[PDB]
Formats: structure tokens, C-alpha cells, sequence
């Protein structure tokens, strides 16, 4: 029931509170250590709100072999917990 | 109508020499001639873009030559030439060349083979053709209509279209002429006269091809409102106003990457009111299923739907893996006749056994293959229909009756019952039975088939048990007296080894190993060679007993103290009573609802949309043959068939040629069921070779056939789906668009139903499964709505595998 | 057939014969009345 | 007067669009004043949510065709075969990667290399319409190749 239906980058808001607004309003260009909003939707209405976000974690990667020591990919939660 | 001319300007092969060839033809209807000699096949005319393009540039700044008082090719083209230089359209300079070339000698089809073919040429100041620069483009009309007279009215006029190449020209020329009388000239072999020229020269350019010109100045001649237009025109702007119109109501159809018939055929408005608008101006006019009311009306379209396929039927079955079907469905139908027909000789004392259900089942097989409307069904005798003997036998030996009169009086009310059916148009009720029934159908029986393979092998181990001691001086006549050693433990090993083999054999089909060719070749032929290997096997093991096939010894009655071929229907030994002649109905309507549900739910099963079967299926004309030829063969002592689900179903499997994991074709033919009833009819005299097969290389190719019917049911696929984690699901629209648990659910009420229907045919009452299977129709249809959505029943009970 | 046998009246293409007249009367009677419904 | 489209296809799309589309805008207008026709061909750096004009996809390619009274010059059937010219996959490939007019011109001159005229013909439309179906797969053989 945690279906993912799409989701938005906001590359328009994001581009402008970033900087990058002259690059692109489609492409999301973002800079590092400032956060970033994305819209996340779901193809059915979630009952609970907690569970869901237990159930759910995000994975950042770049390069062509991405790997933890290389510091090329971070796995992390969606919690008000995380580190930011 | 009018004939057209179309001649182009090449040179030949032999000699060099250029000159003057017809490349097409119009009688309303363009012909084209290839570069074999022949004329390629009438189409109708369509018209590049640029040639049209092209064409109205010409026209416009064209020489038209009205009522012009000539009556050969030198007078017109001294004529044309002459007014050519005064419209300054060619240079004095260029006249010689120019006439030079048109009062050529003009060859036609007949010499085309006679000398070397012809070459495409461009005209040069000196005499001898220059070779085209451009990039030459084969014709497309050559190519799609070329590589494989008498419509021509007495009084047509005749119009001769004359294409050029020469460098020497600084732009392309149109020339019109339109004799004052039609005259006959060298250029046109044939016998009409010719009343119009078309003369079109110029030099190599871009986006023009003057074969492509001449065809759309042809074309534009041959059509019926410019040429009116054309004999009425005193000048250059009323031929230009009429190709106006003609380029007004013309259609444009640009590329598409998807082309289609049905967008297309969105286009017949727009070409009505093209063709209404360009005669609007001128003074000439432009020239299985379902209930149909009518009595046997299903029956007349079941044949009509089939029988035109008859030579493909016959044609379609030279293919090897047709014989390995029929090496296939020979043993899938001979060993359950066997087994049958001994266990109705035990029971019914030999009234009905062997050689009956063997000639029975080959007689039945012949006709319905020579006549039936699916000849993919196999015809032969299944459980049910020895329960109903068995509990009729119990019945007239209650009441002291004759049980093969009574069988006659059945089939007679049979008969009866089958025509009223097939003449109100019964069959249409088989549409209320969904992929539900039929799938829970399907998986029963497959079940059942398993476990009664698997029962077989279990009672050979209890018959010859394992133990440390046996008796060696054991009697071997008719079969084992006792124990015997390493008999149990050598069917297994021969059983499994033949599955094996077969199952490797199909691995190997869709393999990549060897040349694919003969891989699928030797995947074909999978079982044939597993029960080969089996075979040999067994045979160089001489010590030890393994039970082997047993046809009877000659084609006589299975009891010849009880009965002939031929059964009285008022009794052998004793008048049979006036009451069963008409309580034979009761036992009689339900012989039909066995067979009626078990054949039509087979056809349905085997002829889905999803098997890839375009030939048609006949649910009327099959039930008819069937249940008649049951009938019939009631009176001589013969059971009654049906089509039989897992023999069916493997007989459509054996026939499907996969394509590069989804059903490409079905062979479908009446050759090899024909050829596997006639191998059945023949088992008899085949004895030698029978008594040398092992039952258990035969239970492992029914372990085989039970395995692989699974292939193609959604509720099988469910089942594992259960075993499967949702993540691992597939993507199909029933685990797309419902939800899991609500698939699950669905599944177990389907699994409900065949828990409920296997406990039903473990109980004496097993003639009552027909009805609780019916009863699953309702619950479809009544309840399941009560608890699922619709969405959910068309995508979890989908006909056509549809995601709503 | 076979064995003894009892002699009826009619043989046994003579009884089949007028089995089938019989069927085909029944038929062609249901067939009259299917025609005569569903027309008045 | 009434369009032929119109009265053939009318007397009597987010679900079908695809996520990654993007919109081409075909504007088509006449003015009286201007002396000759005048054709406006747009591709924008990046495709772009114009809020005057509201579309399901983001606009990418704009035309503009604005011109006077003409003789034989229609300019909404202008407007549609420049339509059915971004329709077609294969010049709509080369206006993404045209960088030039003369690109633009030379993937319309073989759109029209692969074009069929069907002249008015007395035949039944039935047949006439499907006898185009083997002369424009042999047409477009290699045109998307
Ligand atoms: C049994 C042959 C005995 C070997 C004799 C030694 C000679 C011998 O058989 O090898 C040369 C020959 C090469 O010929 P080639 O490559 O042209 O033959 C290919 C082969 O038939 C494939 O099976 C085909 O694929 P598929 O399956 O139809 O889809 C493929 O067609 P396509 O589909 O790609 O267009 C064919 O092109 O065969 C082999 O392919 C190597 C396998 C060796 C076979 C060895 C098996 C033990
Ligand atoms: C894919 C191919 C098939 C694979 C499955 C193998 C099933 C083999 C049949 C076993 C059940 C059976 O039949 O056992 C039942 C028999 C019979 O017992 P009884 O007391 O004589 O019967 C009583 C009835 N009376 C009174 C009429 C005699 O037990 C035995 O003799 C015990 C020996 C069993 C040998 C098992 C062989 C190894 C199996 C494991 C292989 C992986
Ligand atoms: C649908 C089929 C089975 C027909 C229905 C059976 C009934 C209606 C008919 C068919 C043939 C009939 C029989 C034909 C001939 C005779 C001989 C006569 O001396 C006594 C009655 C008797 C024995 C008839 C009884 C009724 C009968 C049994
Ligand atoms: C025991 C075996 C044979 C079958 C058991 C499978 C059943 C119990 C399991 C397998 C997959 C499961 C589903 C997987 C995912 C979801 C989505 C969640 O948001 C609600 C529950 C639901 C819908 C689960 C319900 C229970 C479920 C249907
Ligand atoms: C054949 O029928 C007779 C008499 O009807 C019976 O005695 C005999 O057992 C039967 N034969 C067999 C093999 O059952």
C-alpha cells in the first residue's frame, strides 16, 4: 500500500534557493551541505504514517561503481532523526 | 475507359543503341512492366509528391498543340518542336537532337527478352546516350507490383505519354497535343488510335524522376474529368484549371511510423468528398458464440466457419513436428484405451472391455478428425464415463436388465437429446462459463491425472514389495502370482528416467545448444526419443519383469458367449421391458451433461485467444459428431467418448511452435489426429511392437503431460504467486492493478472450489461432479461481485488476458 | 449376435428403422411447435 | 466556409500522453497588412511551462505562420500540416537536433520524398484507402530504419 505514483524535484524552487536557477528550471542542480525539497507521491492514500515511514529509506549514488568508502553512495531514513 | 502509354527513353544492353520503351500501361487501372519482360499486376495509381510537384510546374509554362492537323509522330514532332523554339522553351541548336530522338524506333514488351533488357539513358548533343549522373532509384512500382488488353473500348482514343533525359536542356519541357482526328501511329503497337501526346524532356535535376512524371501525367490523363476537360479545351488554361482541380481533390498521406488499417480507413470521408468535389464540376458522374435465432443455425455457421480450411488441414500437417505429435498422442490415447477397457471388461463381466473401446475410440477419432470443426481434440473414454458404466451396470443387474440394450436405449435418447440442443442453438450457454470454470477444471483434472500416475506406480510397489526373501519359482501366466524382486524399484527408475528425459528434451527446445534448427528438431521429437531410450533400456534387462502393454489378440468381442457387433434393442436373451425404453432418458440426460461439459470446456480450454489459434473453433458442429457417434456406437455394443481434457491439451501443445517464451502458431490440421485414431484402430496387429513398451516409461510420460498442462492456467500461476513473495510477482495486470492479499483471496476461494470438487469425486456420488462445477458459474456471477470490485473480476477473470 | 438368441418380429435394421422414424417424428413435431411460438 | 475536418469529423489526452512529452504550439492567424506569408519555426533551449499559454506538456517547439489572403494558400491546413509534420517521428528527431534552417529543410524534403499523393479515383474507398497500405510500407522501408 506504500505504492509510489511519481515524484517531483522542484527543479524551478530548488534551482532559485540554490543558485543554479541560470543553469536550468528543469534540470535539478543543487549544492552541497543545503537542503533540497522533493515531493514524493503515492499512488493509494497512506493510512499510517509512521509504519510507512519505517517501511521507507532513500539511496544517493553517483558515478559508474558507486560504493560506501568511496563516499559515492549514502543510504539514510526519512526521519526528523537523520543528520543534517 | 482509355488506354495510356507510358514510353521512357533508355538505351539497350547489346548494341548501346537508344531508343523508345513502354514502362507502363493504363486502362483506368496502371499496369507496369518489369525488367523479366512481363507485365506486373493492375493497381491503382498513386503519385509521388514531387512528380506532381513537378508536373504543374511544366504545365504551366507548357506547349499545347490543339486540334493540331497531324496525323504521324514526324508531323507532330516537327509541329511540337517548331512552337517549342517559338515559346522559346528549346533552342534552334537543340531541334536536331531533339527530333532526332523522338522519331525513334519505339520497342514494346515483345522484344524485351529478344535483346538485352534496357538501361536508363540521358541524351547528349552527340548521338550516343550519356550515363545518368543523379543517383538512379529503382521504380517502386517495379519492385512491389513487377516482381513475381481486351479492356480497351472499340472506340476509345488512345494517348501516348513520351519521357526524356538530355543534359543539353536548361529546363524540363511539357509538350501537349491534341490531334484533330486520332490517327494511328509507329509508337503504339496496339490497335487503337491515338487522339492525345504527352511529351515530357529535360534535363537531370533534383527532385525530378520522368518516370515518375510520365505516371502522373498518365495518370492525370486516365482520369475521366481532365480528359473531358481535355477533348473541350480550346487552350493552355483550361487544362490548367483542370489539373487545379485535380491537385484540389487530391489526398496527401504523409509518413507515418505506425501505420494501420483502421486509421486509414479514417480517411473514407475525406476521399468521398475529394472524389464528390472533383466530379461535382464536370458534365460526367462518378461511377462462435453467439445466438443467431435461426434453427441449426450455430451448426451451419460452424461449418461455414471451418470447412473453406480444409486444404490448409491437409497441407499444414507436412512438418515433422506433426509426427512426433502423432508418435505422441498415439501412446497419450492407446495406453489410457488400454487401461480403460481392461478395468470395463473386469466390471461390466467382458459385456464392454478392450477391443470395443480400442475400435470405439479409432472409429470416433477418424470422423471427427475428417469432419470435425477443432480437430485438435482427442476423442476417447475418460473416468466419469466409467463411473456411469459401472454404476448402469449395477443398476441392470439390480433389476435383472440388459446392460448393453439399456446402453442402446441411452445412446438412442442421446441422439434425441443432442439434436434438440444443437437445433435451438444450445452451445451459446457455453459463454457464461469464464476462465474461472474453465481453469478450475483444467487444474482438477491435471491433479487427477498426476495422482492417478502416481497411484499406479505405488500399486506396482504394493504388487511386488521389497523384501529379503522371494519365491523364484513364482507362475508367469497371465501376469505375477507373487512378488517379484527388483520389478518395483526397476519402474521407478524407469519412470523417472523417461520424465528425465523428457523434461531435458524440453530444456533443450529452448536451449541455445547445437544449430537451433535441430535442436528445435530434436526437441520435437523429446518424448518419441525419451520412450525410445526407455525402451532399449528395458529391453537389455532381459532377468528382470517389468509389465508390459497387452492388446487384445484379434478384433472380435471382448465376450462372445454375450453378445455380436450388432445389439437388439428389443434384447439378446430376454425381452427388454417397454418402461426402460423410456426411463433410459434419465441416465441418458446425464451422459450428456458429462460429455457436453467435459468436450465443450475442452474446447474452450484449447481454443483461448491467448493460444494463438486463428483457424476457429466449432462448440456446435463437435458436440453433435461427438455425442452422435456416441449414440450410434451405443447400438453396437461401443462406449461413448468425449473429448478428454489432458490428451486435448497436450495434442494442442504438441502442435505449438514457440517464438523468440510467447505462443507464435498451432499447427492446426486434421492429419494428425486422423493418423493417431488409425494408429490406435492398427494397435491390434501392432503387437509385437507394443508387447516390447513398458507401462513405466508410459506413467512417466503421463507424469510429463500432467506437469506440462499447468503451463497456461492463471490459477496454477496464483497458487505460486502464494509460494512468492509480492516483490518477485510478475508484471501482470491482476498483480498490478489489485491488490495482493485480494488476489490471495480469489485464489483460495478458487482452491476452496477444488478442495470441494475433489472431496466430491472421492465420494461414490462422483457422477454429481458435472453440477457442483456448474455451480461454480453462479458463484462467479452472483457472489464474487458481492465481495470483489469489478476492476478486480475483469482483471483476475480476464477471457483474453486484459487489464480492464 | 451371437450364442441363442431370441427371435423377435423385427430384425434388427428393421427395429432401428423404426426407432429413427419415431425420433424423426418427435423432432419435426417439437421443430412444428418451436415454428408455430414465438411467431403468433 | 465551414474546414473539410470539421464537417467530415465533427457534426456528429493526459491519459494518452505520454510522461516525457513535450508540446509543440502551432500558431496560425491572417494579416491583411503583411505582404507576404511568414513562417516562424522555435525551439526552445529547454522546454518550458508558458503561462499564457497553458498546455498538458511543457511547449518545446513553437510555429508561427501569419500572412495575407493568398491564392491557394489555406493557413489553418498550413498550420495542420505543419502539425502532422511534428507529428511525424523522423523530422521531429531533426528538429531536436537541427542546428540550422537547411537541416530543417532537407528533413522536410524527405518527408516529402516519402509522402503519398492519392489522386481522385472512382475506385470503392474501402479499396482505395487500403490499396495505400503496401505502397507506403515499401515507402517508409527505410525511412525509419
Ligand atoms: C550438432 C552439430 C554438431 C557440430 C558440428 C560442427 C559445426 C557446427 O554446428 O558449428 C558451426 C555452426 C555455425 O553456423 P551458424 O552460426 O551460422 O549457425 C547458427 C546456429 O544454427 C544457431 O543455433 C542459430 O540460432 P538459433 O538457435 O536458431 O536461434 C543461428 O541462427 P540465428 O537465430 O542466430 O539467426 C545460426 O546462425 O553451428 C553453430 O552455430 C555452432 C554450434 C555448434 C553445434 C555443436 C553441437 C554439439
Ligand atoms: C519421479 C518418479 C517418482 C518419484 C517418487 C518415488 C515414489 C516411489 C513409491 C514409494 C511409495 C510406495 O509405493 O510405497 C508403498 C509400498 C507398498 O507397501 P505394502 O505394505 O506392500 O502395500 C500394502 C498393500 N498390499 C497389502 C496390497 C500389499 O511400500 C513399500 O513396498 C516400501 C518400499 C518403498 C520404496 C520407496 C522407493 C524410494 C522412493 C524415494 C525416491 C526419491
Ligand atoms: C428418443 C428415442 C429413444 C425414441 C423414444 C422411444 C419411444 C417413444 C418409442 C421408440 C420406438 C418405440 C417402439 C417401436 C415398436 C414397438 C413394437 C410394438 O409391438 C410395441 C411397442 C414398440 C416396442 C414401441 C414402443 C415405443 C418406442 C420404444
Ligand atoms: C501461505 C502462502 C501459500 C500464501 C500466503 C500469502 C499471503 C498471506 C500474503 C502474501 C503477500 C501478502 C501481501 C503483500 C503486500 C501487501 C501490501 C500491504 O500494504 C497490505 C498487505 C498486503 C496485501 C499483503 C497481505 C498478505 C499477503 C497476500
Ligand atoms: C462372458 O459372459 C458369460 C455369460 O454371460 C460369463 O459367464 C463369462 O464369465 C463372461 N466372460 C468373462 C471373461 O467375464
Amino acid at each position: 500500500a506504500l505504492g509510489i505514483k511519481s515524484c517531483d524535484f522542484q527543479a524551478a524552487r530548488n534551482n532559485e534557493e540554490h543558485h543554479t536557477k541560470a543553469l536550468s528550471s528543469r534540470r535539478l542542480f543543487v549544492r552541497r551541505g543545503q537542503p533540497f525539497t522533493i515531493i514524493l507521491y503515492f499512488r493509494a492514500p497512506v493510512r499510517a504514517f509512521l509504519p510507512a515511514l519505517k517501511k521507507v529509506a532513500l539511496t544517493a549514488q553517483t558515478g559508474e561503481q558507486p560504493s560506501k568508502i568511496n563516499r559515492t553512495q549514502a543510504t539514510f531514513p526519512i526521519s526528523s532523526l537523520g543528520d543534517r | 475507359k482509355v488506354y495510356v502509354e507510358l514510353q521512357e527513353l533508355v538505351m539497350d544492353e547489346k548494341n548501346q543503341e537508344l531508343r523508345w520503351m513502354e514502362a507502363a500501361r493504363w486502362v483506368q487501372l496502371e499496369e507496369n512492366l518489369g525488367e523479366n519482360g512481363a507485365w506486373g499486376r493492375p493497381h491503382l495509381s498513386h503519385l509521388t509528391f514531387w512528380s506532381l510537384l513537378e508536373l504543374r510546374r511544366v504545365f504551366t509554362k507548357g506547349t499545347v498543340l490543339l486540334d493540331l492537323q497531324e496525323t504521324s509522330l514526324a508531323g507532330v514532332a516537327n509541329q511540337l518542336l517548331d512552337r517549342f523554339i517559338f515559346e522559346d522553351q528549346i533552342r534552334p541548336q537543340d531541334r536536331e537532337e531533339l527530333l532526332r530522338a523522338l522519331l525513334l524506333k519505339h520497342s514494346h514488351a515483345g522484344e524485351l527478352e529478344a535483346l538485352g533488357g534496357v538501361k536508363p539513358a540521358v541524351l547528349t548533343r552527340s548521338g550516343d546516350p550519356s550515363q545518368p549522373l543523379l543517383p538512379q532509384h529503382s521504380s517502386l512500382e517495379t519492385q512491389l507490383f513487377c516482381e513475381q488488353l481486351e479492356k480497351i473500348p472499340p472506340d476509345s482514343e488512345a494517348t501516348l505519354v513520351l519521357v526524356g533525359r538530355a543534359d543539353f536542356l536548361e529546363q524540363p519541357v511539357l509538350g501537349f497535343v491534341r490531334l484533330q482526328e486520332a490517327a494511328e501511329l509507329e509508337a503504339v503497337e496496339l490497335p487503337v488510335p491515338i487522339r492525345f501526346l504527352f511529351v515530357l524532356l529535360g534535363p537531370e535535376a533534383p527532385h525530378i524522376d520522368y518516370t515518375q512524371l510520365g505516371r502522373a501525367a498518365a495518370t492525370l490523363m486516365s482520369e475521366r474529368v481532365f480528359r473531358i476537360d481535355a477533348y473541350m479545351a480550346q487552350s493552355r488554361g483550361e487544362l490548367l484549371h483542370s489539373l487545379e482541380g485535380f491537385l484540389d481533390c487530391s489526398l496527401v498521406l504523409p509518413p507515418t511510423d505506425a501505420p494501420s488499417e483502421q486509421a486509414l480507413l479514417s480517411l473514407v470521408p475525406v476521399q468521398r468528398e475529394l472524389l464528390r468535389r472533383r466530379y461535382q464540376s464536370s458534365p460526367a458522374k462518378p461511377d462462435p458464440l453467439q445466438q443467431t435465432g435461426q434453427l441449426f443455425g450455430g451448426l451451419v455457421r460452424d461449418i461455414r466457419r471451418r470447412y473453406p480450411y480444409y486444404l490448409s488441414d491437409i497441407t499444414d500437417a507436412f512438418s515433422p513436428q506433426v509426427l512426433a505429435a502423432v508418435i505422441f498422442i498415439y501412446f497419450a490415447a492407446l495406453s489410457p484405451a488400454i487401461t480403460f477397457g481392461g478395468l470395463l471388461g473386469e466390471k461390466t463381466r467382458n459385456q464392454m472391455g478392450v477391443s470395443e473401446l480400442l475400435i470405439s475410440t479409432a472409429v470416433q477419432g477418424i470422423l471427427f478428425a475428417l469432419l470435425g470443426a477443432q480437430p485438435l481434440l482427442v476423442v476417447g473414454f475418460s473416468g466419469p464415463l466409467l463411473v456411469f458404466e459401472e454404476a448402469f451396470f449395477s443398476f441392470c443387474e439390480t433389476n435383472g436388465l440388459e446392460y448393453i440394450v439399456g446402453r442402446v436405449w441411452i445412446g438412442f435418447w442421446l441422439i434425441l437429446l443432442v439434436v434438440l440442443v444443437v437445433a435451438f442453438e444450445g452451445s451459446f450457454l457455453v459463454r457464461f462459463i469464464s476462465r474461472y470454470t474453465q481453469e478450475i477444471f483444467s487444474f482438477l483434472i491435471s491433479l487427477i491425472f498426476i495422482y492417478e500416475t502416481f497411484s499406479k506406480l505405488i500399486k506396482i510397489f504394493q504388487d511386488h514389495p521389497l523384501q529379503k526373501t522371494y519365491n523364484y519359482n513364482v507362475l508367469m501366466v497371465p501376469k505375477p502370482q507373487g512378488p517379484l524382486p527388483n520389478t518395483a524399484l526397476l519402474s521407478l527408475v524407469l519412470m523417472a528416467g523417461t520424465f528425465f528425459f523428457a523434461m531435458m528434451l524440453r530444456k533443450f527446445k529452448n536451449s541455445s545448444y547445437f544449430p537451433g534448427k535441430l535442436r528445435r528438431v530434436i526437441g520435437d521429437f523429446g518424448v518419441p526419443i525419451s520412450i525410445l531410450i526407455m525402451v532399449l533400456v528395458d529391453f537389455f534387462i532381459q532377468d528382470t519383469y517389468t509389465q508390459k502393454l497387452s492388446v487384445p489378440d484379434g478384433f472380435k468381442v471382448s465376450n462372445s458367449s454375450a453378445r455380436g457387433w450388432v445389439i437388439h434393442p428389443l434384447g439378446l436373451r430376454s425381452e427388454f421391458p417397454i418402461w426402460m425404453m423410456f426411463a433410459s432418458a434419465l441416465p441418458a440426460l446425464l451422459v450428456f451433461i458429462l460429455i457436453f461439459l467435459e468436450s465443450q470446456i475442452t474446447t474452450l480450454i484449447v481454443s483461448k485467444p491467448e493460444r494463438k489459434m486463428v483457424k476457429g473453433s466449432g462448440f456446435h458442429l463437435d458436440l453433435l459428431l461427438v455425442v452422435g457417434m456416441g449414440g450410434v456406437a451405443a447400438l453396437f455394443g461401443m462406449p461413448w467418448l468425449s473429448a478428454t481434457t489432458v490428451r486435448s491439451v497436450t495434442h494442442a501443445n504438441a502442435l505449438t511452435v514457440m517464438g523468440k517464451a510467447q505462443i507464435q502458431e498451432v499447427k492446426e490440421q486434421r492429419i494428425s489426429g486422423l493418423l493417431v485414431a488409425v494408429l490406435v484402430g492398427l494397435s491390434i496387429l501392432m503387437e509385437p511392437i507394443l508387447s516390447r513398451i513398458p507401462l513405466a516409461v508410459l506413467f512417466g510420460i503421463f507424469l510429463y503431460m500432467g506437469v506440462t498442462s499447468l503451463s497456461g492456467i492463471q490459477l496454477f500461476d496464483r497458487i505460486l504467486l502464494l509460494f512468492k513473495p509480492p516483490k518477485y510477482h510478475p508484471d501482470v495486470p491482476y498483480v498490478k492493478r489489485v491488490k495482493t492479499w485480494r488476489m490471495h483471496l480469489f485464489t483460495g476461494i478458487q482452491i476452496i472450489c477444488l478442495a470441494v470438487l475433489w472431496v466430491v469425486k472421492s465420494t461414490p456420488a462422483s457422477l454429481a461432479l458435472p453440477f457442483v462445477l456448474i455451480l461454480t458459474v453462479p458463484l462467479r456471477r452472483v457472489l464474487l461481485p458481492l465481495i470483489f470490485r469489478n476492476v478486480e473480476l475483469q482483471c483476475l477473470d480476464a477471457d483474453d488476458a486484459k487489464a480492464t | 449376435g451371437e450364442r441363442v438368441q431370441l427371435a423377435h418380429h423385427f430384425s434388427e435394421p428393421e427395429i432401428t428403422l423404426i426407432i429413427f422414424g419415431v425420433m424423426a417424428g418427435v423432432i419435426g413435431t417439437i421443430l412444428l411447435i418451436s415454428y408455430g411460438i414465438r411467431r403468433l | 466556409h465551414s474546414s473539410l475536418e470539421t464537417q467530415l469529423f465533427c457534426e456528429q489526452i493526459l491519459e494518452k500522453i505520454p510522461p516525457d512529452s513535450e508540446a509543440t504550439l502551432v500558431l496560425v492567424g491572417r494579416a491583411d497588412f503583411l505582404e507576404q506569408p511568414v513562417l516562424g519555426f522555435v525551439r526552445l533551449q529547454e522546454a518550458a511551462e508558458l503561462e499564457a499559454v497553458e498546455l498538458p506538456v511543457p511547449i518545446r517547439f513553437l510555429f508561427v505562420l501569419l500572412g495575407p489572403e493568398a491564392p491557394h494558400i489555406d493557413y489553418t491546413q498550413l498550420g495542420r500540416a505543419a502539425a502532422t509534420l511534428m507529428s511525424e517521428r523522423v523530422f521531429r528527431i531533426d528538429a531536436y537536433m537541427a542546428q540550422s534552417r537547411g537541416e530543417l529543410l532537407h528533413s522536410l524534403e524527405g518527408f516529402l520524398d516519402c509522402s503519398l499523393v492519392l489522386p481522385p479515383t472512382d475506385a470503392p474507398s474501402e479499396q482505395a484507402l487500403l490499396s495505400l497500405v503496401p505502397v507506403q510500407r515499401e515507402l517508409l522501408r527505410r525511412r525509419y530504419q
